[PDB]
């Protein structure tokens, strides 16, 4: 193998920036806020997986439900083929029956 | 002319339907024990080194438990104070029935005492007399 | 024109006579001229607890921690608590001034 | 729109009378009721005939 | 406690000091080292080793076990069968004892569910509560209760103390409103009518011996007396009782709630109850 | 006039209350202006650091969405044709130039799309972690109860010096009852400070109480927190979400 001959530039992490300092605030908005808002409403991410979790086959199907009709032709073709690949694996292949 | 008529005289029955979120404090009874069998903790409080608290439903927190389908256990929860003192008392209390010292586990972090075998009935009456 | 006072030390050593200093405060706060059995007087009263503890902290300088307030049930506890000295010296600091053997040398790089 | 009245009452702006069935809606309900929910008298009469045949 | 005193001495709790409960997590094993690598737990080469063993229930080519057994209607119509949650007099007494079911006012399925005494699931085909005789010997409460089903001995326990038990049928739609009335008032719809029992259940609810809500009231006193003689207790005249009005209170067979007529709208926000005025709409609901 | 506070809800008969010194930020030396009583079941629960670990994990993992992705051999450009014939070449058999073995081929087992780590702990468990965390700050002498957050000056120098004089930590977390009413003097000074963070009482959480060394609570927030956390201990299970009308719940 070959190795770097010089030390990489020192990496600096500022631990008291606004994002790190105020991380975790409004996570008890429900119990401490009379349950008007669930904390899962505070998650930022893809439309199909806010407040939700699943295996890859489940994630593929759920993305199709939410944005399937707004997807590009090439992407929808790939997404559909991934569903069929994962369907045949999880339902026909593996050690355990 | 609107096809309706507003009233404020029947909103007593709607209020009757609203549900509570807090478990009510048990009502005072003239004579104890109550016909179900429930009896509140005695006052003045017991002076033992340990205190056993009641559940939110105002019952003695003794639970029969089973694992593996054959390991029978009884569990005393919500134990405050010297959890080790409570074990000594239980061992003396249950030894005559068994004829040998009972096997127990003390979980000091959770504050619970775990005993091998089913002894919930004897251990609930026992606690009632101590006033817990 | 708010100017911070000098930072105080966290070291406390029991005064010459706690009973004398303590009883004087109790007499002032209680005002009955030291009724017998004073040591066993309960501090459950909030106003009495504040006056006794607050005054002692100002005089001696050492204050009861928030963790230990509930323990000061009776005057005995307050007297006992002020009997324990408090030292700001670290465990390293003690070694330096501990008459070390001549083959032991320690240096502070901080 | 109804959901807005139940939650917020009058301030929703839903005209109260719009919360009840409309004339044409009412006719549908009654016609459906007759077809599928018989009256008590008819049910007892139907029950009696079955018992007589069984006897 | 002594535990909290230990915290006082110990260093600060912080994100750098965290630890899970011991044995809380198992360690996952990757197929990397010699112990778990190589053939990787799958065995020597073969169908089961490549991952292509047949489906569950296949037995290598003989008619499987779950196919050679005659087909039989154990579960026919299971989704259509009616289910009645069982309530025992022990549970009823226990709920009253701790104040969770108030005996002063009439007891209906709303109050029972409202006190977390029973859990009703209309989606799973619950159509009400059946009273259970268990606990009758120790039952010593005088209460007015409405339950979709009741037993001969369960009725005797209630009446012997001087209480009143009646059996009333609630349709699948009515029950859901009855169980969770407030998640309905918020919709904004008028209160629907209560539909009559199906033809199969009509005899049960029109019979006095079962205390049917559609039964002939004149025939109750005979039924009450016969039950009293059979179980060796003296029937108590409840008219003399001070709280007779509460005991005798009964909702109309087309009514879901005690004080609310079909067709009204409950403006919970304004604490009002909008009521109709139209004639055809009033004739529809009053029918 | 000592500022004396008592728990509004009934303390269990067998447990005596816990107390703390009420403080004021109006001056450097106004350390003890009142004596306060704190519900033992909030500020004197058993020390459970496994639960604090559980809650701290949840606050850091349910929000996580990983955007790592890789192309599989089906999604890599090209690859349809067989490179060479199977037989009569002396070469290794191949069916595509985009298999995982080839340079530039697909990834066999890589990250697949956006993934979520979302889960929810029981509501009682997360409420407990706020009780356990509050005990830890009190018993470790890091919690400072204050009557109000009013400050004589808005210069950030004052707040930092006050923290040093009183032997507070390098980082201080300040809590006020509601965002709308928080005093202007406090907003101006804390806005420019990295280590001193001011949040409303509804934002208090286990993760932020472990990141900040010392906790500063106004007296109204103490009553605010005690009510919410204790309510969890004598409550039924929810019939329907707690935002729907209930007999006795706000
Ligand atoms: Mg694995
Ligand atoms: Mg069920
Ligand atoms: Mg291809
Ligand atoms: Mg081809
Ligand atoms: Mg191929
Ligand atoms: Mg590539």
């Amino acid at each position: 193998a070959f190795v770097r001959l010089t030390l990489p530039p020192p990496k600096v992490v500022d631990r008291w920036n606004e994002k790190r300092a105020l991380f975790g605030v409004y996570d008890n908005i429900g119990i401490l806020g009379n349950f008007e808002k669930h904390p899962k409403e505070l998650i930022k991410g893809p439309v199909w997986l806010r407040g939700w979790r699943g295996n890859e086959l489940q994630r593929c199907v759920r993305k199709k439900k939410f944005v399937g009709n707004r997807m590009f032709i090439e992407d929808l073709h790939n997404l559909n083929k991934r569903i069929s690949y994962l369907y045949k694996h999880f339902n026909r292949h593996g050690k355990y029956r | 002319n609107p096809g309706f008529v507003e009233s404020v005289d029947e909103y007593q029955f709607v209020e009757r339907l609203l549900p509570p979120t807090k478990i009510p404090e048990p009502p005072k009874h003239k004579h104890y024990p109550t016909p179900s069998g429930w009896q509140p903790p005695r006052d003045p409080l017991p002076s033992l080194p340990y205190f056993v608290r009641r559940s939110r439903m105002h019952n003695i927190p003794v639970y029969k438990e089973i694992t593996h389908g054959n390991r029978q256990m009884t569990l005393i929860r919500k134990v405050e104070g010297d959890i080790w003192a409570l074990q000594k008392d239980v061992e003396e209390f249950l030894s005559p029935l068994l004829g040998k010292t009972p096997i127990t586990q003390v979980n000091e972090v959770t504050g619970t005492l775990r005993i091998k075998g089913y002894f919930d009935e004897q251990l609930k009456a026992w606690l009632l007399e101590k006033g817990f | 024109v708010l100017v911070c006072p000098p930072l105080r030390s966290r070291a406390y050593t029991p005064p010459s006579d706690l009973q004398s200093r303590l009883e004087s405060h109790i007499k002032e706060v209680l005002g009955s001229s030291l009724p017998n059995n004073w040591q066993d007087i309960s501090l459950d009263d909030g106003h009495m607890k504040f006056r006794l503890l607050a005054g002692l902290a100002d005089g001696l300088g050492h204050a009861v921690p928030n963790s230990r307030l509930h323990q000061m049930c009776r005057v005995r506890d307050v007297l006992d608590f002020y009997n324990v000295p408090v030292q700001d010296k670290s465990k390293f600091d003690e070694l330096v001034a501990s008459n070390l053997p001549p083959n032991l040398k320690i240096s502070w790089s901080y | 729109v109804a959901k807005q009245f139940g939650r917020h009452g009058a301030i929703s702006g839903v005209p109260p009378a719009s919360l009840w069935p409309t004339p044409e809606q009412l006719r549908e309900l009654e016609a459906e009721e007759q077809e599928w929910y018989p009256s008590l008298a008819t049910m007892q009469e139907s029950l009696r005939l079955q018992q007589q045949a069984l006897e | 406690g002594t535990s909290l005193d230990l915290l006082r001495s110990l260093p600060r709790v912080s994100l750098a000091n965290l630890k899970p409960s011991p044995n809380s997590r198992k360690r996952e094993r990757r197929p990397r080292d010699r112990r778990r690598g190589r053939k990787c737990g799958r065995g020597h080469k073969g169908e089961r080793q490549r991952g292509t063993r047949p489906r569950l229930g296949f037995e290598g080519g003989q008619t499987p076990f779950y196919i050679r057994i005659p087909k039989y209607g154990f579960n026919e119509g299971h989704s259509f069968r009616h289910q009645y949650q069982p309530l025992s007099l022990r549970r009823l007494q226990y709920l009253i004892d701790l104040g969770r079911v108030d005996p002063t006012q009439p007891i209906d399925l709303t109050q029972l569910v409202n006190g977390r005494g029973v859990t009703i699931q209309p989606l799973k085909r619950d159509y009400g509560v059946q009273l259970v005789e268990e606990g009758a010997d120790t039952f010593q409460a005088k209460i007015n209760i409405e339950v979709q089903l009741a037993s001969e001995l369960a009725i005797a326990a209630i009446e012997k103390n001087g209480g009143v038990v009646t059996t009333a049928f609630y349709d699948p739609r009515s029950l859901e409103i009855l169980c969770k009335p407030i998640p309905f008032f918020l919709r904004g719809q008028p209160i629907p009518k209560r539909m009559l029992p199906p033809e199969s259940l009509v005899p049960y609810y029109t019979d006095a011996k079962n205390r049917g809500y559609l039964a002939d009231p004149a025939k109750f006193p005979e039924a009450r007396l016969e039950l009293a003689m059979k179980f060796g207790y003296v029937l108590p005249d409840i008219t003399k009782d001070e709280l007779f009005r509460m005991l005798s209170a009964r909702k109309d067979p087309r009514q879901i709630f005690f004080g609310l007529a079909p067709g009204w709208v409950v403006n919970m926000a304004d604490k009002k109850i909008l009521k109709p005025t139209d004639e055809n709409l009033l004739k529809y609901y009053s029918s | 006039d000592p500022v004396l506070r008592k728990c509004e809800l009934r303390i269990p008969v067998h447990r005596r209350p816990v107390q703390a010194w009420v403080e004021s930020l109006r001056g450097f030396e106004q350390e003890r202006i009142g004596l306060a009583e704190l519900h033992p079941d909030v500020f004197a629960t058993a020390p459970r650091l496994d639960i604090v670990h559980q809650v701290a994990i949840w606050q850091r993992n349910f929000r996580r969405i990983s955007y790592a992705n890789t192309k599989t051999r089906a999604e890599v450009s090209g690859g349809g044709r067989k490179p060479w014939q199977q037989k009569g070449s002396g070469r290794a058999r191949h069916g595509s130039i985009r298999s995982p073995l080839w340079r530039g081929g697909g990834v066999a087992h890589g990250p697949r799309g956006p993934t979520s780590y979302y889960y929810m702990l029981p509501m009682k468990v997360r409420a407990l972690g706020l009780k356990v965390a509050l005990t830890v700050k009190l018993m470790q002498d890091d919690l400072h109860i204050v009557d109000s957050l009013e400050l004589p000056t808005a210069d950030p120098q004052y707040l930092t010096e006050l923290a040093q004089y009183r032997h507070w930590g390098s980082s201080v977390l300040l809590v006020d009852l509601t965002h709308e009413e928080m005093p202007k003097n406090v907003v101006a000074a804390t806005s420019g400070l990295n280590s001193f963070n001011l949040i409303p009482a509804v934002g208090l959480n286990v993760y932020s109480m472990l990141k900040h060394q010392t906790l500063v609570l106004t007296l109204p927030s103490v009553a605010f927190l005690e009510d919410k956390l204790l309510w969890q201990d004598s409550r039924y299970t929810p019939l329907y979400p707690f935002r729907l009308p209930y007999s006795d719940f706000p």
